[PDB]
């Protein structure tokens, strides 16, 4: 007998209550940075090894331009929530 | 795998 | 940038 | 052991929605860069084994159905799911091209009792999305 | 700059919107396998790696026991919010 | 390198806030069983080189002034900090004696620019509280 | 059990 909300992994692109940044000519931050990761350790690290370094790449390499001083040089940090209950590998 | 500090 |  | 089973045939379905254009009621901005997003993320988790499919500007009621119905499929011989929303949003909620709905209730739909044939696998979900109006005004 | 909200770690012992239970004579489950799992690993494993073992623990070890039809036999999975940037180690 | 920075003179600060006891207005019970908890959990912490602290009972005053003035000690000298509250709770927040705070509240004095010394480093936060009222049958 |  398992709990029905067992192993579920919620990976969102920003914590709650605040805005999430998309550059128009890039795409969004979260996304940019999740694919880097993944296409360079998809295969080879865990699953929250991987959306740790996410979240370091999201709240090192980015920050806000914007010609409107109120949303100038803003940051951002994604959010993971895990209920999962064993390590995860995308391979073997 | 193995988690290797 | 913009925000979603 | 420690780790998730992934000796299945199939590492999973994986579906992606991509919501770039709203309804003018709604009031929501066009997400431009969207698309280099959704581009990216179909080459990436492709890779990884996932079968993905990409459905664009959906209507709250088709983001729903479309969970419904995936979580109505066989998944005894997959290894995980996996599913990666798009949009615009606000606390708890995500939008379609008509309004908002409940992320709550989009991923309720694969609970362990809900889903026989995911039970003991990992369920994913990537969330691109706003989630309030506060600003990270950082710090050195 | 870094972001305000980044490097915060929240180990919840369930999920939103859910109840948490705990054994007058033992102690809350949360409480019993987060311990149970530190004394055993706390020094040679990763922070999450930790804390999904205790997600295992307290999914797999118990199940609620009450005269009350209503409260018994009862499932618990617990949250981990993670906004850290790298991986956390108790030793070195 | 991808791991935080262990190399300070301590391990940190760790602070227990063991709430056993409630405030016959808020129709909350006594919760038997948390002392053992408190005891467990100290014993542990301690055991792995943090400097716990036990505070027992507290209104929701003490508790945001106690982690307000941790949060303006100086922790340049130590790698991380920890927090653990063990009481009763609700969606989003937690019971003092008094009443209901808001976890946000009390966590928020840890951010980057309101406690400079605990930058880039880990700020742990372990809860053992309700938060709502819903049941999980569980399957199988 | 009880419920917190």
């Amino acid at each position: 007998k398992i709990p029905v909300e067992a192993d579920f992994l919620f990976a969102y692109s920003t914590v709650p209550g605040y805005y999430s940044w998309r550059s128009p000519g890039r795409g969004s931050w979260f996304v940019q940075a999740l694919c880097s990761i993944l296409e360079e350790h998809g295969k080879d690290l865990e699953i929250m090894q991987i959306l740790t370094r996410v979240n370091d790449r999201v709240a090192r390499h980015f920050e806000s331009q914007s010609d409107d001083p109120h949303f100038h040089e803003k940051k951002q940090i994604p959010c993971v929530v895990s209920m999962l209950t064993k390590e995860l590998y995308f391979s073997q | 795998q193995g988690h290797g500090e | 940038d913009m925000q979603x | 052991t420690y780790q998730y089973n992934m000796n299945f045939e199939k590492l999973g379905k994986c579906i992606i929605i991509n919501n770039k254009n709203f309804d003018k009621v709604t009031g929501m901005g066009v997400r431009n860069g969207t698309d280099k997003d959704a581009e990216a993320l179909f080459k990436c988790f492709r890779s990884l084994g996932f079968d993905v499919i990409v459905y664009n500007d959906c209507s709250c009621a088709k983001m729903q159905d479309l969970l419904k119905k995936a979580s109505e499929e066989d998944h005894t011989n997959a290894a995980c799911f996996a599913c990666i929303l798009l949009s615009h949003g606000e606390e708890n909620v995500i939008y379609g091209k008509d309004g908002v709905t409940p992320i709550k209730d989009l991923t309720a739909h694969f609970r362990g009792d809900r889903c026989k044939t995911l039970l003991e696998k990992p369920k994913l979900f990537f969330i691109q999305a706003c989630r309030g109006t506060e600003l990270d005004d950082g710090i050195q």
